[PDB]
Order: structure tokens, then C-alpha cells, then sequence
């Protein structure tokens, strides 16, 4: 990860509850880049973006009106 | 309104009883009767039969107590005065520096009561020998000496001065110095060029003294 | 005997350099603080530094 | 993170309390002769004795 | 700049560790200089442990001038001064 | 309108009263006046201390200023363990307000006494404190460490 | 020996409490406590 300044950070390095099974929670590096430098697990999976196009037209016939 | 007036006679009351202690620590003569007076001998002295407090009653004069003259040969008497009006403009402090120079007055402090204005300020170095002090009365309410952390400052002699910096081989510029508009400075009425004695009560050691100068 | 010894070895030697023995004895324990957050107060009333 | 302030309090903290030593008449004084303190802490006692 | 007499010396009579450090170094910077010492020395090297044989003799010819802050000379010698 | 004071001091945020171990009760505030806190009916004007220094040096004075000083670092090492042997503490005390102020340790703090200029050469903010040495001609008579 | 500040001697009943507390009084307080602590075990012997 990259940092905006090293100065008053105190935010990014605490371990969130939210990467449970995301990402590694006790593989961190020990000295300047603590907490900043993180690792995957093993069941996990990186996605990409696919079309955009066809989910719109779908939501349509299941009910929602356009704006 | 009666109920502004029951309370704020014991706001002007217990600044009474500060000027009466502060013009008893400079070495003045006062008694103790004058600053242990109650309530009952403050109500049918000082103000009107209607309830509001008089203005110019309460103007005295003190005298160095007989022990000051010997250790103060330049000293004399002070001229303590009340406002008339809650912003002093012109002709009041004309007059407090006409009867200053008139009746003979090597100082006199002025107790102030509200606000400040600027065209007031620019004429307090009148007389180059008798110098004014400009108090207040909401910082006149609490005396300062006695609180819990400001210990005895005791102001010392230009014969004790002279003992002090020969037996420590000292200088003027070496002693640590204190400022002017000090509350502890105007208190006592500081000039420059005087050392004042402290006594701190410590608690790894207990009670010693150290000195301050004026500037 | 021992109290007068102890008494007259125990003042400050001139030529101390005292105020490098007590700029490094405040700040050498200033340098193991952890958060650690206390309060002069009742139940959680103020956060106080 | 506390490596990095391993000495930053007790050196700024150092600027001041530098020169500062006991003359010979048990007075602590600065480098240009201003005294500072007549006798050390009330009493002129090493707290290290 | 005046100097104090014997009569009215006004500092300790006694030893400051930092005049005990000053001093034995100097004597021992003097001493490998090839200076005659005043010790019945067993043979042996490092002047500095060779001073403090003369330092527990207090056979050193050397007075400490403490200086006041206002030039104050108060002579001082070794001798004079107990460890 | 509706954030208009009415009656009270403005400079004070909120106020709690507390319980010591004895049945005694003491308010506190959390604001920074400390002379119309003092002069206030129902309280005494006997004994109070805040936190702030500066607050008690701009009402009390000088020499009731490190006596405060010596304490509140006191206060702050003492609820942990960890003596400094508070000789210490009273020198830390002393040498912030030998000159009838107190100002600390800052940018601004050093200038307090030392005429040495390479002195304050050690320290940020550079490429300033060299010009106004060269412009006003300070003698500068070496008798510092640094 | 107690001196006030501007030459000479204090007085006799001056030595208490007084305006000039000078140096030296430390140690004379350290002596008023090794003699408070010497009576303390006198007067244990004297009471038992």
C-alpha cells in the first residue's frame, strides 16, 4: 500500500476486523512497514470488470423503473 | 431591581477589603478595624439610604507605619480613589492628576470599574517622580499573595540590595529578573531595579529562599 | 560517625554538568510510553492526556 | 513507530539543559555567568548520593 | 585575577571525582613523556596504572586552580586536598 | 438567535461535579478563564490549579507558575511509577522561567538566553538565524558547549 | 550563624519563624531530625 505522509498516519496499520479470510492477519512486516505492507490467504480471488451492459437491462425486467 | 443590588455591594465589598490588604503590605500604617469590619459596619457607611453605593466616599489616606521611614527614607503617602462614572473618560483623571500634584502625592492608585478606553492611557507617565497605578475592580476581587501557590515576596532595601550581590560577588544583569504588569509585581508596586525575596515551602527540602530583580 | 559521613558525601559536587543529568533522566522515561489512556475523573467522564 | 522518536523529545530537551554546572559557590549558573538557581533543589543535594 | 590567600579559601577541602580524573591523567600524559617518577614502582607499563600508585602515595607535584566566575585563583594543592 | 448566551461564563464548555472518598463535592470545568471562574459566589477563591501554564501565568504571576510546573510534570510521571527524584523536576522547572516568562522549547524557545549563534544553528528552519546574526553584528563570545 | 539580609546578627527570638530564612537551613533541619530521631530511642529506653 502506499502512504499519503509519514507523519500522522495512526490509521492504516491497525488489524481491521474486516479482512477475516481476506487477508493474512499475522504475515506483516516488522519495522517501517508495518501494518502498510499486507498479504492474500488462500481461498480468495481478485475479479475483474465484465461487461456493464447486460445488468442494466436486467434490472429493468425484473421491476425497477428508469429515473 | 433589588436582587442586582444585595450581592453586587459584597463583589465591591471584598474588593475593599483587598485594597485595605494591599495598602497594608507596602508598609503602611492601617488598623485592625478597617480591614475586619463586617457586613452591618458596611452597609450604614457606605452606600445610600435608598441602597445603591456612593462614589466618592470612599477616598483615604495611609501614612508608613514609624519601621518603613527607617528602612525607606523616600516614601510617603498614597491617594486611593473610586470612579464616578463605568468608563472614565477626560475630566476625572485631569482632576486625580491635578490633586495628585496638588496635595503633595508621591503615588496614588486608581481602581477602575469596567472598561478601558484608549484615550485614557497615554497621560499615566505624568509626573516623572509620582507614579499611578491602573487597577481593576474584577481583578481586585481575589487577592493573588495568598492562594495557594504564590509564596512571600518580600521587597528588600537599597541597603539590602548592596549586602546581597556583595556576598554572592554578583552584578545587577546575574539575578534572575521579573517583569512589569506582573500580578505579583503590581501588587507591591515594583520599580526597576528592585530585588524581591521569595520563600518557597518545597517537600524534598522544606523552606528556602531565592531572589528576583525588577526590571 | 555514619550519619555525618553519609550526610557530607551526599552533597552535589562542583563542577557537575546538572543540567545534562536532568535533561536525559526526563526524557529516557518519556520513551517507553504506550498509549495507556487514564482519567482524573468518575466512569469514563473525560479523556485527559 | 517508536524507533523513529527513539530521541527526539530528549534531544530538544537537551538544547536548553546543556550548559548548566556548580561553580565553586555551590550555585548552578549558565555559560555566560547568569545564575539560575542559588543552591540545587532548596538544598544542594546529588540525587545520586 | 586576584588570588585567594591560604587563610581565606572558601571552597571544600575535599576531592572532586572530576579533579581526581584530570589529574591522573595529566600525571600519567607527563609520566610517558619520560618524566622521573617518585615511586618505588614494580616493573611494569601503562602510566596510567603507575599514577595511581603515586596517587594513593599522594606523591604528585601538581596543585588544582579552581577558578571562581569572577577570577578567584585559590591555589589548592594536591596534598592539601583527602580523598 | 437560538446559540445566544444568556447567563454564565462563555469560555466554558461543560461542568461536572465529582465525589472523592469522603463525602465532600468538587465541580470542575473544562474552560480557560481561571479569573472569572475564581471570582464566582458559591465557590471559594482560596484554592484551584488547571492544567493550563500559561492560564495560571497570566493571573497569578511568575513564581506561581513553575510552582505549578513542578508539579504537573509530576503529576504525569507519577501515575505510572518511574521517579525522577523531583530535584529534577524543579530544575526543569526553573530554567523555562528565570527570565519573568515562560516560554518553552520551540522554534520560538530558544532565543530565551543564548547569544550563540552556532547553538541555534542546531536546530530546523535554517537560512535565517545566520543573516540577522550578520546584520545586527552579534560579538558572540564563545562560552557554550555546543 | 543566622545573619538578616543586612549586616549583622538576628535576634534571639527571631530564629522560629521569620522574613529571613537564609541558606543554611536544611542542614540545621537535618540536625533538629538526627536529634528527633536520637530522643526516639531514649525515651523507648526510659519507658520501658
Amino acid at each position: 500500500s502506499q502512504f499519503e505522509k509519514s507523519r500522522k498516519v495512526s490509521g492504516p496499520r491497525a488489524l481491521q476486523p474486516s479482512q477475516f479470510g481476506m487477508l493474512c492477519t499475522a504475515d506483516t512486516p516488522e519495522g517501517e512497514a508495518c501494518g502498510l505492507v499486507k498479504n492474500l490467504a488462500l481461498m480468495t480471488h481478485i475479479t475483474t470488470d465484465d461487461e456493464e451492459e447486460p445488468i442494466k437491462k436486467l434490472c429493468y425486467v425484473l421491476g425497477v423503473e428508469d429515473i | 431591581m433589588d436582587q442586582e443590588n444585595e450581592r453586587n455591594i459584597s463583589r465591591l465589598w471584598r474588593a475593599f477589603r483587598t485594597v485595605k490588604e494591599m495598602v497594608k503590605d507596602r508598609g503602611y500604617f492601617i488598623t485592625q478595624e478597617e480591614v475586619e469590619l463586617p457586613l452591618e459596619d458596611f452597609k450604614a457607611k457606605y452606600c445610600d439610604s435608598m441602597g445603591r453605593p456612593q462614589r466618592k466616599m470612599m477616598s483615604f489616606q495611609a501614612n508608613p507605619t514609624e519601621e518603613s521611614i527607617s528602612k525607606f527614607p523616600d516614601m510617603g503617602s498614597l491617594w486611593v480613589e473610586f470612579c464616578d462614572e463605568p468608563s472614565v473618560g477626560v475630566k476625572t483623571m485631569k482632576t486625580f492628576v491635578i490633586h495628585i500634584q496638588e496635595k503633595n502625592f508621591q503615588t496614588g492608585i486608581f481602581v477602575y470599574q469596567n472598561n478601558i478606553t484608549p484615550s485614557a492611557m497615554k497621560l499615566v507617565p505624568s509626573i516623572p517622580p509620582a507614579t499611578i497605578e491602573t487597577f481593576n475592580e474584577a481583578a481586585l476581587v481575589v487577592n493573588i499573595t495568598h492562594h495557594e501557590l504564590v509564596p512571600k515576596h518580600i521587597r528588600l532595601s537599597s541597603d539590602e540590595k548592596r549586602e546581597l550581590l556583595k556576598r554572592y560577588r554578583l552584578k545587577e544583569s546575574q539575578l534572575p529578573r521579573i517583569q512589569r504588569a506582573d500580578p505579583v509585581a503590581l501588587y507591591l508596586g515594583l520599580k526597576r531595579g528592585e530585588v524581591v525575596k521569595i520563600i518557597r515551602k518545597s517537600e524534598t527540602s522544606g523552606r528556602y529562599a531565592s531572589y528576583r530583580i525588577c526590571m | 560517625e555514619i550519619a555525618l559521613f553519609k550526610y557530607r558525601k551526599a552533597r552535589l559536587e562542583p563542577g557537575t554538568a546538572i543540567g545534562a543529568i536532568g535533561a536525559q533522566s526526563i526524557g529516557e522515561p518519556g520513551t517507553q510510553m504506550t498509549l495507556k489512556t487514564f482519567h482524573f475523573a468518575g466512569v469514563a467522564s473525560m479523556n485527559v492526556t | 513507530v517508536k524507533t523513529a522518536e527513539t530521541g527526539y523529545m530528549s534531544r530538544r530537551l537537551m538544547k536548553s539543559l546543556e550548559d548548566l554546572s556548580c561553580q565553586y559557590d555551590n550555585t548552578v549558573r549558565t555559560s555566560a555567568n547568569g545564575i539560575v538557581q542559588f543552591t540545587y533543589g532548596g538544598d544542594g543535594l546529588d540525587p545520586l548520593e | 585575577e586576584k588570588a585567594i590567600p591560604k587563610d581565606q579559601r572558601a571552597t571544600t577541602p575535599y576531592m572532586t571525582k572530576y579533579e581526581r580524573a584530570r589529574i591522573l591523567g595529566t600525571r600519567a600524559l607527563q609520566i610517558s613523556m619520560n618524566a622521573p617518577v617518585f615511586v618505588d614502582l614494580e616493573g611494569e607499563t601503562d602510566p596510567l596504572r603507575i599514577a595511581m600508585k603515586e596517587l594513593a602515595e599522594k606523591k604528585i607535584p601538581l596543585v588544582i586552580r579552581r577558578y571562581l566566575p569572577d577570577g578567584s585563583f585559590e591555589d589548592w594543592s594536591v596534598e592539601e586536598l583527602i580523598v | 438567535l437560538p446559540d445566544v448566551v444568556v447567563k454564565g461564563l462563555p469560555d466554558i464548555s461543560r461542568a461536572v461535579i465529582n465525589i472523592r472518598d469522603d463525602g465532600k463535592r468538587e465541580l470542575l470545568v473544562e474552560g480557560y478563564g481561571l479569573r472569572d471562574v475564581m471570582c464566582t459566589d458559591g465557590v471559594i477563591g482560596s484554592r484551584t490549579t488547571t492544567n493550563h501554564v500559561l492560564e495560571v501565568f497570566s493571573v497569578l504571576g511568575i513564581e506561581a507558575a513553575r510552582y505549578s510546573i513542578i508539579r504537573e510534570i509530576n503529576y504525569t510521571m507519577s501515575n505510572h511509577g518511574m521517579s525522577v527524584d523531583p530535584r529534577h523536576i524543579q530544575l526543569l522547572g526553573d530554567v523555562m522561567t528565570y527570565k519573568g516568562e515562560v516560554l518553552g522549547i520551540t522554534r520560538f524557545g530558544l532565543s530565551k538566553m543564548r547569544d550563540s549563534v552556532l547553538q541555534l544553528a542546531s536546530f530546523e528552519k535554517t537560512t535565517d538565524h545566520l543573516f540577522d546574526a550578520a546584520f545586527y553584528m552579534k560579538k558572540d563570545a564563545v562560552e557554550g558547549v555546543s | 550563624v543566622r545573619y538578616d539580609n543586612s549586616g549583622c546578627l538576628v535576634k534571639r527570638e527571631d530564629l522560629n519563624k521569620a522574613e529571613y530564612v537564609d541558606q543554611y537551613d536544611a542542614e540545621r533541619d537535618f540536625y533538629h531530625s538526627l536529634r528527633e530521631y536520637i530522643n526516639g530511642k531514649a525515651t523507648a529506653l526510659a519507658n520501658l
